């Protein structure tokens, strides 16, 4: 029986640890080897005998009933379910009335699906710069990025924290713009203490297994603020001929996963506003900045190096992050980088090819992008780490104890940073 | 056709708890593609979630891209529409782009005779298997193997540049519901 | 769908709720309603695989290859799986040459399935005081227990820590007697590195779900040290006409279970461990003690009450027990007792009946004992709490912290307990 | 079909967290009993782990204890040495103690010709289902029940009839629950 069973429980570390020497310099890691692996999804019984009650159902009746379930759960008026985020972005935007020729203003940072629903919907992608610490588009910005073939403005809210839908419906309603918000991190995540997926004219949402709220492989919703929307998406996959259709098997994961998402998620809560709480104390790291009215899923929790410390002197952005990565890893915490490069410097929005003969992309002036273009972006990928799956997944108190004492440990050794950072080869 | 069989899969692989296309250590979705090279002695397959996904990947594949023409003739209306939103037009001088086979569970047991076709591509819809939408592109074409591929975000990211790109990545517990079948329905 | 599965988290507790007024007079309880319940067993994905592994084997051979897997882990050389602990027990004593009107020396203090295994072997049972410390059989109180028909010694790791073998072994050798070990609730417990049920000629052990590795719902398992006693246990099956057969949907659940078995075990150690350490600070509540040779299975958590802190002066004990008790529930801990009397004044060992016309117990001298004659055991129930569930449940950090808590709250409150005993109504 | 049924069960059962005889919340056994009283229309039902059980139930349930005699006419090898080890004599002069009947999947179809008869105490053994040891006994006689009930060890003081010698009898829910499908597959309900 191969299973992902995890055999060796996590002790709970030491403060002491504290003031021990760095795993990079031979001493003993925060977390152990054995420690390191975390669980998602949460596969429970559940899951497995709601997969033996779907598979007598006709499989269009499981993916309605699913459909039906989570669309309640959120407070959407209109649903469709497909077969992945990337398809259901592709529906939210002909449906909210985003036709070919079009541009869709978007965020440079997000995953590539984002702006390829966009080159899908027939459409330009018009890419911007983000808020140096929601990280997700810069309001500010949108005026310059304005012109008369701005249909649309698609927000992702990209770490699972609501982007300001304040400012940008404002800005929608005011320049006749559609909304829809790309909801793929933001499961459970509320601004006002409604739902993300519901503030736009249109949303989509992947539902794929490495989501807080994982379906059985591939999957993804659609949200239609209206019935008119709603229809011309319905409409569209007449014409077109697409199969955009969610597998039964896919959705029953959803369905017995939606029974236990208020409990894993409350958990995801705790833990990671007790990290943030804990990294507030430290003069190096800073968990990720909070609107007053958002709730954040911490699908992503990402961390800002205070990069200017005085020990940092003379040392680029770049290898001091370097330099905390190895030093973070070498604890056990596995500290990636989500996206390395922005959506404009992407091969397909490098070599504009679309559909074949850049077939979207001549139907507007094209647009050459430099870097100088997002600087806030850049700016964080200087200098910032990502937890990605260790706080995904909700982690047992020794666990997040263990995080807490890895970050506060590195801290203690600013100076040790700087050195190691200093030492690091030139990009 | 049997509830405990595909039941019993799919408790296996939720078990294992790798159920992500593109998590290391996925064989299931490998463990299809080789029964179907073998059965159609193909050297390279490519998995869909769609029959869509399978149509684009040999269009494409063979820079049959917007502007461009084949042969719609065998097509149902459905494919005739796919392409009229891909872009392609319609010619009867030129050859036709694949050969598409539904399989189902009446034909499923004799699949090697329906496969026994030299072809330039072979599309095989899953669909009415009844484990979810999900196709099969087949050929010796390596060009087409990999321009297939690459039209999917994530699928072999882990110099043929790509434009356009969909989510057809097939999910691990559907490709392994269709792999029990043919290993059911004697396809070794 | 019905599922055990809980909804709410256990908050991290706030260790100022020591400050906290009692629940039972109205305060906020340490754990809150929702947080009450734990889930045991620990039934997970790999449990419902296992039962589509083994639907599609022959019966025997799923009880075979579980008993195989969990003989060569226990170390034991023979083994005989079983319907019950119940029956284990009964085939332990009788293969190792138990016979009709023969007597076996048993703690007073067990579950009535210990002596009604021993009843079952056509035996009489001897009924011996308990140390206070250990609460198992107590070895000084032999000597004066032994007869001619004295044929064995039946210890019980109660609680899950292991009894004296040492003491009890070469007093056997030294009487020539056999050694046949209750292990019903000392599922992975050690002494000297070696798990209990391999020390004595045979050993019982329940696999019942209420045990700390647990089978799909009535189980057993008897072991035996030379295989002269495996084949008798093989004979009187043949012989008696008994099915004390195991379910083979009880041993699938057993297969799976044992492979996580280790990684529960790590969880109920530490976790007691802390416990014992904590109230180890406390006036009023001590843990159990362990021999330095073993390790404790905790299937279940016996509490010392310091009966005699002065604020309890002429407050009989059973008052501060019962007090204690209502005070725990309502905090949240369900202490409670696991026996209320002891096996010699069960009404089957007072009506003395047995198969009939009082067959076993008439083969032999008759007993009449009396409360006088368990005054160690008496004490136990007197001055003692239990916590079952609770930690046999390899519970979260935060659960764990809130037994904490709660007994150190209460720790805070000895002159409330006392005033609260006083009031209890005097029970004749 | 039949692996799928079976799996089905355990997997509900397993999922609701209840696979203990004594547990509350236990609906298992009760739905079991409550099938084969309407099928035989016996007001009592004494679930048991072993047809052992419902032999020394039917016996002790009728004082025929260590020391007495009964009818062992009908009785199998096995059932003789049972009846020895209890020290239960013969008499052709007495009557049979009980009515048994081996269930299994040639003949479980047709339970209510089987069980609707005039025996005082019905005992059912369902051990050749394959779900592991099972029997059940079926009687009008109250005090039957209760004796049935008394032997097992947390029959019915779970919370007079003083108890003598115990067995674990008791059933897994499980294997209960599977008979009960079983039983419901086959035209009961």
């Amino acid at each position: 029986m191969k299973t992902d069973f995890i055999m060796v429980p996590t002790a709970m570390p030491d403060e002491k640890m504290i003031n021990y020497q760095l795993a990079i310099d031979g001493g003993e890691p925060v977390i152990p080897k054995a420690n390191r692996k975390t669980i998602f999804p949460n596969i429970a019984k559940e899951d497995l005998f709601q997969m033996m009650i779907s598979v007598q159902k006709p499989e269009e009746m499981v993916v309605s009933e699913f459909a039906e379930k989570y669309r309640q759960r959120v407070g959407a008026p209109y649903a469709i379910p497909t077969a992945s985020g990337t398809s259901s972005l592709h529906l939210a935007l002909v449906g909210a009335g985003v036709k070919a020729g079009d541009e869709v203003i978007v965020p440079a940072f997000t995953f590539i699906a984002t702006a390829q629903a966009i080159v899908a919907a027939k459409a330009i992608p018009v890419f911007a710069d983000i808020d140096p610490q929601t990280y997700c588009l810069d309001p500010r910005q949108l005026d310059k990025k304005v012109t008369a073939r701005t249909k649309a403005v698609m927000p992702v809210h990209v770490h699972g924290l609501p982007a300001d839908i304040d400012a940008l419906a404002s800005f929608c309603r005011q320049h006749q713009l559609a909304l829809i918000e790309d909801a793929s991190h933001a499961h459970s995540a509320t601004l006002h203490g409604r739902y993300c997926g519901t503030f736009g004219d249109a949303a989509g949402q992947s539902l794929m297994a490495d989501k807080n709220f994982p379906l059985g492989g591939e999957a993804g919703i659609a949200f239609f603020k209206e019935r008119e929307s709603y229809d011309r998406a319905l409409a569209f996959l007449e014409e077109s001929g697409l199969d955009y259709r969610m597998s039964w098997v896919a959705a029953a994961f959803g369905i017995s996963q939606l029974d236990r998402l208020d409990y894993y998620d409350e958990i995801r809560q705790r833990n990671a506003q007790r990290l943030i709480d804990e990294l507030a104390t430290t003069r190096l790291f800073t968990g990720p900045m909070i609107p007053a009215a958002a709730k954040h899923s911490f699908n992503m929790f990402r961390i800002k190096i205070n990069t200017a410390l005085p020990e940092f002197k003379d040392i680029p952005e770049y290898k001091l992050k370097l330099a905390l990565q190895q030093i973070l890893n070498e604890e056990g915490v596995f500290a990636r980088e989500w996206q390395n490069t922005l959506l404009p410097f992407h091969l397909p929005f490098q070599n504009k090819k679309g559909f074949g003969k850049g077939y979207p992309f001549f139907l507007g002036d094209s647009q050459e992008y430099k870097h100088e273009h997002f600087p806030n972006a850049l700016q964080m990928l200087r200098s910032t780490l990502v937890l990605c799956r260790e706080l995904r997944s909700p982690v047992e108190y020794e666990k997040l104890h263990s995080y807490i004492i890895t970050f506060k440990k590195v801290d203690k050794n600013i100076q040790r940073v700087a050195e190691i950072a200093s030492q690091i080869d030139d990009v | 056709e049997q509830l405990f069989q595909v039941s019993f899969v799919l408790a296996r692989v939720l078990t294992s708890g790798i159920i992500m296309s593109i998590e290391k250590n996925e064989n299931e979705l490998k463990g299809l593609e080789n029964i179907l090279k073998k059965t159609s002695s193909k050297q390279y397959a490519v998995t869909f979630n769609s029959i869509s996904g399978a149509v684009i990947g040999s269009l494409w594949g063979q820079d049959i891209v917007y502007g461009e023409a084949t042969n719609q003739q065998s097509l149902d209306e459905q494919q005739e529409k796919l392409f009229k939103w891909l872009g392609i037009g319609h010619s009867s001088l030129l050859p036709e782009p694949y050969t598409l086979h539904a399989i189902n569970w009446g034909n499923i047991s004799n699949l090697q005779k329906i496969t026994h076709e030299e072809a330039h591509v072979t599309l095989l819809d899953f669909t009415k298997l009844g484990f979810g939408p999900c196709a099969v592109l087949l050929t010796n074409n390596e060009t087409i193997y990999k321009k297939s591929e690459r039209l999917k975000i994530f699928g072999a990211f882990d110099e043929i540049k790509p434009g356009l790109q969909f989510n057809f990545r097939l999910s691990p517990l559907v490709g392994a519901c269709i792999k029990m079948a043919l290993i059911k329905m004697g396809l070794n």
